[PDB]
């Protein structure tokens, strides 16, 4: 289950129970996407009427093909932002090449691979001058062909995005090309059972590129996120201004500590970015080139905040602001200066005014928290 | 192996102050969260006080502005010193660590210790006068019959009771206490033994009574 | 605020799983714990984070708190289990039990005193005071009445009695102490104990003598 606890001296919320699932290095596999099977095709031409019209796909990213390879590739002479806008060079490796593997890769007979050959290694996936370049339709007898209509998105999805698919679509890499492929993955079978079990929330989390097209086969990267760290105690801490003393001055402050952490090793990895970490249910997926690390004497900050042991990260003025921050299961309230606030529930909507000072309210006692009219509902949802 | 153990109050007077200390092997003590919590016989349990580890300590509301709680950490001692003592107070107090959990926030108590008796009272220290009893004339029973200790007219509680050394184990039954209406305790103990081995083997009835500094040693 | 409430009565039919609840404020979802104490033992620690037993407890124990309320369920039931049990949490930065709940292990089968009544020592008519002791013990239920008789005809003024308590045995034991004057002891022929159980009633009785020892 999971839990909470309010700290009255440095108005702020813990929030304890979730088991971190953490991501520490890429799984990449390249499916190269070969044309076929076309050998269906009739012998013979006719300007009459049918499809075709996937050549300006095969062009329209080829065209940018170029674009990456001239606008980004030739022209370049917090996460995932650099990652995988960075491990593009992986791609400078199988691009920028000669077949590699291609060929030589799949062949016969599997249409997987054991290792991708390299300066590095990687998986190798896929299925389907005088070349095509066909032109022509006739009537006779037709069928569903000519589109696998599985290509044909490919591209809508590389050419809108610019050769870069923010996740991994269905698509772009088959429900079991991706669950096989995970089996496949350096860490265990612990975190098999789960990110097979979970396995969305590595679409969500993953990157895709182009590594060519010529005419021979569409050649592009998958690159996975892969959890080495399954099952670890991880906790979010939610923070509100702290103001005091009135004798008509105020005395103020603030954690600057929030929001996340999670220690594997252990050592205590702190997690700032307002993204990286993502919920679903009990498990919290974080994003371990985020960072920092700080030391597990970081805990007391919790307890004392004044604590001349560590001194804490926090924030002060003779400024208070009047604001509301919200928890996984209650919500904080700060009320100060001339300001008015209070509570509400679906079936009424002010049913206790709010005291001036922190406050901590559980989602059983209100809904609704009216700050000076701007209404927070209270979520199911964390920070 | 991890044990602890509580330095006992014995007897205070109302108005009165005293200081207890938990010393404890297998663990350091600034290393882990730890607390006092106090139970007066036959009741229940009441958490008095808990420190910290980092010297940040929080009473509970019953005492404050009484009760200190601090730490050597040198003699790896635990010290809880407590001032104008009210009757209310007496109790057993034990010492009992506080789990760390993964954050730092406190979780449960795993072990604790015996706990020593503070009576609070205004009244008079009373050791023992320990008088022993006689295994019946009558034979042979099982072959076996009954002798002991009696521990009689004493103050306050705790009094510890062995048998010769600890060597005697078995066939031991040492009673809870009667408060009287002079309110002084009163004790016994019980051997079951063997008719065959009386006369042959020798029986000490072994008393100790902290609060009072009295050591006996009878034989029966 | 926190207070937790739980109920200090609970009864079992041995074998058969049953349970205790500790309620208060928010449990929700509150991290709890669950003791365990026998009588004069400190209490042990059950079961902690929550439905999480610690090592070498018995699996037969186990945890559930969800909401306002948190229940510490016991599949096996036998009567070793039989006990005080404790339940706590943490609130502010500070923590709280609440006392209430014994357990019982019911029937167990009635059995009755064993009576073992000792006449004054030596020493202690020497010092001029005489104490009469009796000592009951593996008894069931915990409930019984002394009769302190003189020639048999009863005097009850002069004797101090203890409320009976539980022993590891998980029956109960108590004892009472007749003082007199050491010639009130002599000026009579014979002294008896007797106790009164289920209205089956055991006596034993003593009297002065010469002998050694
Ligand atoms: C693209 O090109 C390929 C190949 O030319 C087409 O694939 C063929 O599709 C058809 C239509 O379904 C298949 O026809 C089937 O042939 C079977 C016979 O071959 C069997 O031969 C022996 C036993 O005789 C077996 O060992 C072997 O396994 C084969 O099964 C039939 O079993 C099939 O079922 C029934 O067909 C008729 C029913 O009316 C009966 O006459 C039969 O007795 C039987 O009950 C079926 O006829 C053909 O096999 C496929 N060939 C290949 C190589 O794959 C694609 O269809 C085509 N794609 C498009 C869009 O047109
Ligand atoms: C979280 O952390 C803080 C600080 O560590 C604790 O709050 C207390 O804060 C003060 C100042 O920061 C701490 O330091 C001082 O302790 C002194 C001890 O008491 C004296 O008085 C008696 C009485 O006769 C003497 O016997 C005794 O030996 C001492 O000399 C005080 O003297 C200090 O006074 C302060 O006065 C002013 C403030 O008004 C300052 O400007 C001075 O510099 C001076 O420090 C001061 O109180 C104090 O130690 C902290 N408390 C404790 C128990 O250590 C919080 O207590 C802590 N959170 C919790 C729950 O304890």
């Amino acid at each position: 289950g999971l839990k909470e606890s309010y700290l009255e001296e440095s108005c702020s919320t813990i929030t304890e129970g979730y088991l971190s699932v953490l991501r520490t290095g890429w799984y990449t596999n390249v499916f190269t996407l070969e044309v076929g099977d076309v050998e269906n095709l009739t012998c013979t031409d006719g300007p009459s009427l049918i499809k075709t019209e996937l050549d300006l796909t095969k062009s329209a990213l080829r065209e940018l093909k170029t674009v990456s390879a001239d606008q980004l590739a030739r022209e370049e002479q917090t996460a995932a932002a650099v990652t995988a806008g960075i491990a593009i060079a992986k791609t400078i490796r199988l691009e920028s090449e000669v077949n590699a593997i291609k060929g030589a890769l799949k062949t016969t007979n599997e249409a997987v691979s054991t290792l991708g050959n390299g300066v590095r290694v990687l998986a190798t996936a896929v299925r389907e001058n005088k070349n095509k370049c066909d032109i022509a339709d006739l009537k006779m007898a037709v069928s569903f062909s000519q589109f696998n209509r599985r290509f044909l998105n490919v591209v809508r999805q590389f050419s809108d995005n610019a050769g870069i698919t923010p996740a991994i679509s269905l698509d772009l890499m088959t429900d079991a090309e991706l669950a096989r492929a995970v089996s496949y993955m350096p860490t265990s079978a612990g975190q098999i059972k789960l990110m097979l079990e979970n396995r969305a929330m590595v679409r969500r989390k993953g990157f895709g590129i182009l590594i060519g097209v010529y005419g021979s086969s569409v050649i592009y990267m998958v690159q996975l996120p892969i959890f080495g760290v399954i099952d670890t105690p991880c906790w979010i801490i939610k923070a509100a201004p702290s103001c005091s003393e009135k004798d008509g001055n105020y005395a103020c402050l603030l954690r600057e500590d929030q929001g996340w952490y999670c220690k594997n090793a252990g050592s205590t990895v702190y997690y700032p970015n307002d993204k990286d970490c993502e919920t679903r249910g009990d498990h919290v997926f974080c994003d371990t080139a985020a960072g920092i690390n700080v030391a597990e004497q970081s805990r007391e900050c919790n307890i004392n905040i004044s604590t001349t042991n560590y001194p804490c990260k926090v924030s002060t003025g003779r400024h208070p602001i009047s604001m509301v921050a919200l928890s996984p299961l209650g919500a904080l309230v700060a009320c100060y200066k001339g300001v008015s606030c209070s509570i509400g529930s679906n079936r009424v909507g002010i049913i206790k005014q709010l005291p001036k000072g922190c406050s901590y309210i559980t989602n059983q006692d209100a809904d609704t928290v009216t700050i000076d009219n701007t209404v927070y509902q209270l979520s199911k949802v964390e920070g | 192996e991890v044990q602890l153990l509580e330095s006992g109050g014995g007897l205070v007077q109302p108005g009165g102050s005293r200081r207890l200390s938990c010393a404890a092997s297998g663990f350091t003590v600034s290393s882990s969260y730890m607390s006092w919590v106090r139970q007066t016989p036959g009741k229940g349990l009441e958490w008095i006080s808990v420190f910290y580890s980092g010297g940040t300590t929080y009473y509970a509301d019953a005492v404050k502005g009484r009760f200190s709680i601090s730490m050597d950490t040198s003699k790896n001692t635990l010290h809880l010193q407590m001032n104008s003592l009210r009757v209310e107070d007496t109790a057993i107090y034990y010492c009992a660590r506080v789990l760390s959990r993964a954050s730092g926030m406190p979780d449960a108590f795993d072990i604790w210790g015996p706990g020593t008796m503070v009576t609070v009272s205004s009244a008079s220290t009373k050791g023992p006068s320990v008088f022993p009893l006689a295994p019946s004339s009558a034979a042979t029973s099982g072959g076996t019959a009954a002798l002991g200790c009696l521990v009689k007219d004493y103050f306050p509680e705790p009094v510890t009771v062995s048998w010769n050394s600890g060597a005697l184990t078995s066939g031991v039954h040492t009673f809870p206490a009667v408060l009287q209406s002079s309110g002084l305790y009163s004790l016994s103990s019980v051997v079951t033994v063997p008719s065959s081995s009386l006369g042959t083997q020798t029986y000490i009835c072994n008393v100790n009574h902290k609060p009072s500094n009295t050591k006996v040693d009878k034989k029966v | 605020e926190l207070a937790l409430i739980q109920p200090a009565s609970v009864s079992v039919s041995p074998g058969q799983t049953a349970s205790i609840t500790c309620s208060g404020d928010k449990l929700g979802d509150k991290y709890a714990s669950w003791y365990q104490q026998k009588p004069g033992q400190s209490p042990v620690l059950v079961i902690y984070q929550d439905s999480e037993r610690p090592s070498g407890i018995p699996e037969r124990f186990s945890g559930s708190n969800s909401g306002n309320t948190a229940t510490l369920t016991i599949s096996g039931t036998q009567a070793m289990d039989e006990a005080d049990y404790y339940c706590q949490a943490w609130d502010s930065s500070t923590a709280v039990f609440g006392g209430g709940t014994t357990l019982t292990v019911l029937g167990q089968p009635k059995a009755a005193p064993s009576v073992t009544l000792f006449p004054p020592s030596s020493e202690e008519l020497q010092a001029n005071k005489a104490t009469l002791v009796c000592l009951i013990s593996d008894f069931y239920p915990g409930a019984v009445t002394v009769a302190w008789k003189a020639d048999s005809s009863p005097v009850k003024a002069g004797v101090e009695t203890t409320t009976p308590s539980k022993q590891s045995n998980n029956k109960y034991a108590a004892s009472s102490y007749l003082s007199l004057t050491p010639e009130q002891w002599k000026s009579h022929r014979s002294y008896s104990c007797q106790v009164t159980h289920e209205g089956s009633t055991v006596e034993k009785t003593v009297a002065p003598t010469e002998c050694s020892m």
